[PDB]
RNA sequence: CCGGGCGUACUGGACCCAGCCGAGCCUUUCCUUCUGGGUAGCCGAACCAGGACUUUUACUUUGAAAAAAUUAGAGUGUUCAAAGCAGGCCUUUGCUCGAAUAUAUUAGCAUGGAAUAAUAGAAUAGGACGUUAUGGUUCU
């Protein structure tokens, strides 16, 4: 959110769900922030150097995360056929 | 669902999404329209007909091989019964139930059941007379319904 | 008995978006569900649908992508005079900037700005944001 | 006189002179005498094939049903790089306006929907259709999918890409054909 | 489970479903070729049929319909269609 | 995506199936549903190891992920997890929370082992419903090691295993601190055989 | 896109990116017409003006109509204001802006459109076209 001029009078663009893309409020406390460390070929994890995703407590209070999880880490190469989409 | 019961059941057939006669299928649209004229003449119902075609001849649906529903076919026939055959079994269920019922006086279920065969037999007239299936004098008589059926 | 088709398909969209849902079915389909879908589809509120053929009134499945706050019909579809429509978006839409009333018009069914843009009104058929 | 129009085209009457020449084998003679068509419509796809299209009149459709999987088969090693289908000549009644006069009711069979769901079945037609699905894009253009039965799929199993160009020449809209229970 | 094809469902998953439910609507009968003992005569018969079906040759009854598939007499040998 | 070094060897799935990790509870939630292979005809079901084995090197990722490694949890309330959970703090340097838990201990900031994890890792989601349930209090994500009638509740990364058997909650242990430390570089590559022996981590009776 | 104090209105100049409101033509898609103009190009639509027919609505756009006063509202130093429809000019043997404009709304009228919701049609065919198809029976 932006005015006529073109500032960006909003403060605290909030984050989304990776998984049902809603709001996480500020004091949703229930929400998590994974984040998963890079591996280089030689099999080492690579410092500071992270993939990240975001869950609302939503998610998590309907015992999907685990699932979500499954399917995003999948899309992104991060699994091999754990998660199916047709069942 | 059930206009005249509390109940909610589904039961029905499914139609196959082909609307094709099936490859092994040999009979001609012609056979067929004969096998029809030659079981009504026996008595039987548009129902019965159809139930006698898949159950001994393998006609899964008449209108996917003759091309006409079996009730249109009669009809093009000039063997269309005069009552339709829902209604019919409508008002000889109720004849049933009327002549059970002045020997059994008492039968206050059948008295309640019969009520509503009525109702639905006025529904189904009603709706016969305006798609001009019957004509428009046309009413169920309960005293001489026994003619019509018998 | 069924007597709005669109209502049905609209409630299982809020009932599957509300739950985090990215799918949901609907059953029966028709072309107002359709052009119904298509505005929604054109703002963004929903992803790709596809439409299967029964022979039969048919099924909708329609992929959700989280940015949908509620979808709903007005039943019955009153008659809006142009001069009506500006009541409309003030009772039903959350703010003036964003938000779409849908219409059924005479030439064709789209949302209450691009109603004004080509300078025509019908009857009122729903609402997205 | 094989041909129903007046001044036929070249490769109509190349057509027809095959025709005169498939009855020579007497197990299929008894049937080509009546047979007659239209039109030959030729369009060009791609991989340097051609599609051949034949239109037939919508009564006469069922007599080509019933040697159309042979018919093709030699009339496709005559012409060689040429893919074969029979086409009906349906007729499309034009919806009424609210304003034009009234004529008499216009048919089913004569509705845009019914033919080109009807000359989507004829370009199939040694297979039948088991399921469509119409997928709408974010776009705006719409795919239609039509999913066809396994059984005597060799017929058509090495074109298919020939129907869908041929399908959006002759309506404008996008289909893609798909036979979801092949061996694979 | 929140993300689901639902256009292509588990062909085994898909097959456990009531006729009515799946996405689209399938029968689950078929019409068979029975062959009584007796004799060899091609007689298409519905699997679920509700009559007492004979064959033309001799009037003896292939089938007695029940309350799902009709069952088959002693000496019959069915080939779905 | 990930060499083929990470893939499932069949040294470690002949451990897996010796410790009966693949049995799995009777009853199966619908959440656990896709970890399920096939139900054994005596009613257990069969875990897919294959997915066990991912979920356990994914599980290992994040654990790499968190700079102190203190800042992780690992947590048994069952009697038979509390040696692993003990020896896992420490060969990887993290905080065990062996036994009772004491509720309060992420809430309530005047208790004594008050402590504010970024990870809590759960041997069971049964038996260890208070430490996770404080965790959904504080946004601390939570790992859990979760048999086929564990609740999936505020769980975002699931190792499907038999939280049941006294072998199959040593193992897993034992494996994820082995990836921990592959991926740390304490061990050389994922060859080398390590010098820990499954045995430690597994609980002992009084008698001995 | 020379903007000749963000200015930036004005506006020479967009060369229009895309977008938006249109209009026709072609895709199997044409007021069946009737009478001229009138005939120009083939071998009556080539646009008007004068006739002949027409499934019924609901809905929605636009227009005329819905008296003045009242309401909203433009202008105007009644000394301000409530009001009023006055008034202003170098001082006038007179010159001269005005007294707007919106709203009405069910019913009726004319009009564009044809989504939505009804309605009628070809089933014992007593169905449609033959523009110049062939006769017959009546009627003006
Ligand atoms: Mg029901
Ligand atoms: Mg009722
Ligand atoms: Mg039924
Ligand atoms: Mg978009
Ligand atoms: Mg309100
Ligand atoms: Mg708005
Ligand atoms: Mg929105
Ligand atoms: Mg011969
Ligand atoms: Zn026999």
């Amino acid at each position: 959110m932006e005015n006529d001029k073109g500032q960006l009078v909003e403060l605290y663009v909030p984050r989304k769900c990776s998984a049902t893309n809603r709001i996480i409020k500020a004091k949703d406390h229930a929400s998590v922030q994974i984040s998963i460390a890079k591996v280089d070929e030689d099999g080492r994890a690579i410092a500071g150097e992270n993939i990240t995703y975001a869950l609302s407590g939503y998610v998590r209070g309907r015992g999907e995360a685990d699932d979500s999880l499954n399917r995003l880490a999948q899309q992104d190469g991060l699994l091999k056929n754990v998660w199916s989409y047709s069942r | 669902g059930r206009m005249h019961s509390s109940g909610k059941g589904i039961s029905s057939s499914a139609l196959p999404y082909s609307r094709n006669a099936p490859s092994w299928f040999k009979l001609s649209s012609d056979d067929v329209v004969e096998q029809i004229i030659k079981y009504a003449r026996k008595g039987l119902t548009p129902s019965q007909i159809g139930v006698i075609l898949r159950d001994a001849h393998g006609v899964s649906q008449a209108k996917v091989v003759t091309g006409n529903k079996i009730l249109r076919i009669l009809k093009s026939n000039g063997l269309a019964p005069e009552i339709p055959e829902d209604l019919y079994y409508l008002i000889k269920k109720a004849v049933s139930v009327r002549k059970h019922l002045e020997k059994n006086r008492k039968d206050k279920d059948s008295k309640f059941r019969l009520i509503l065969i009525e109702s639905r037999i006025h529904r189904l007239a009603r709706y016969y007379r305006t798609v001009a299936v019957l004509p428009p004098n046309w009413k169920y008589e309960s005293a001489t319904a026994s003619a019509l059926v018998a | 008995t069924r007597t709005s088709v669109l209502a049905d398909a609209l409630n299982a969209i809020n009932n599957a978006e509300k739950t985090g849902k990215r799918q949901v079915l609907i059953r029966p389909s028709s072309k107002v569900i359709i052009k119904f879908l298509t505005v929604m589809q054109k703002h963004g509120y929903i992803g790709e649908f596809e439409y299967i053929d029964d022979h039969r009134s048919g099924k909708i499945v329609v992929q959700l992508n989280g940015r949908l706050n509620k979808c709903g019909v007005i039943q019955p579809r009153f008659n809006v005079k142009i001069n009506d429509i500006e009541r409309w978006t003030d009772n039903l839409l959350p703010a003036r900037q964003f938000g779409y009333v849908i219409l059924t018009t005479s030439a064709g069914i789209m949302d209450h700005e691009e109603a004004r843009r080509k300078h025509v009104s019908g009857k009122i058929l729903g609402f997205v944001y | 006189s094989k041909i129903l129009s007046e001044n036929p085209t070249e490769l109509e009457l190349k057509v027809a002179q095959a025709f005169v020449d498939l009855e020579s084998q007497a197990d299929l003679k008894a049937e080509l005498r009546p047979l007659q068509f239209k039109s030959i419509k030729e369009i060009d796809v791609n991989g340097g094939k051609k599609a051949l299209a034949v239109f037939v009149p919508p009564p006469s459709l069922q007599a080509y049903r019933k040697v159309q999987t042979r018919l093709t088969r030699e009339l496709e090693k005559k012409f060689p790089d040429r893919h074969v289908v029979f086409l009906a000549e349906r007729r499309i009644l034009p919806k009424p306006a609210r304003k034009a006069r009234k004529q008499q009711k216009r048919p089913r069979s004569r509705t845009l929907t019914a033919v080109h769901d009807k000359i989507l079945e004829d370009l199939v037609f040694p297979t039948e259709i088991i399921g469509k699905r119409v997928r709408y894009l974010v776009g705006g253009n719409k795919i239609q999918k039509v999913l066809l039965d396994s059984k005597d799929s060799t017929a058509v199993d090495y074109k298919l890409d020939s129907f869908q160009q041929l399908y959006s020449k002759l309506t404008g809209k996008q289909v893609v054909f798909e036979i979801p229970g092949e061996s694979h | 489970v929140l993300v689901q094809d639902l256009l292509h469902p588990s062909p085994a998953t898909e097959a456990k479903q009531h006729k009515l439910k799946t996405l689209v609507q399938q029968p689950r009968s078929f019409f068979m070729d029975v062959k009584c003992q007796g004799c060899l005569n091609i007689t298409t018969v519905f699997s679920h049929a509700q009559t007492a079906v004979t064959c033309d040759s001799c009037s003896t009854v292939l089938c007695t319909p029940t309350g799902g598939k009709a069952k088959l007499t002693e000496g019959c040998s069915f080939r779905r269609k | 995506s990930l060499p083929a070094s990470f893939d499932l060897t069949p040294e470690d799935a002949k451990l897996l199936l010796a410790a009966n990790v693949h049995l799995g509870a009777k009853n199966v939630q619908v959440h656990n549903k896709p970890y399920v292979y096939k139900t054994r005809p005596d009613g257990m079901n069969i875990i897919n190891i294959g997915k066990t084995w991912e979920k356990i090197v994914l599980a290992a990722r994040i654990i790499a992920a968190v700079p102190n490694a203190s800042d992780v949890a690992v947590c048994s309330s069952r009697t038979f997890g509390q040696r692993a959970v003990l020896k896992f703090a420490a060969h990887t340097g993290a905080t065990a929370i062996a036994g009772r838990f004491t509720p309060g201990n992420f809430t309530n900031y005047i208790t004594r082992s008050f402590k504010e994890p970024r990870l809590v890792v759960v041997t069971d989601p049964r038996t260890d419903a208070q430490a996770i349930k404080e965790s959904s209090y504080v946004n601390i994500p939570v790992i859990a090691l979760t048999d086929m009638d564990s609740p999936s509740e505020y769980v975002d990364v699931a190792i499907p295993c038999n939280n049941k058997g006294k072998h199959s909650i040593g193992l897993i242990w034992w494996l994820l601190a082995r990836e921990v430390l592959r991926l740390r570089g304490i061990i050389p590559d994922r060859t080398t055989e390590w010098s820990v022996m499954p045995d430690l981590y597994f609980y002992r009776d009084p008698e001995e």
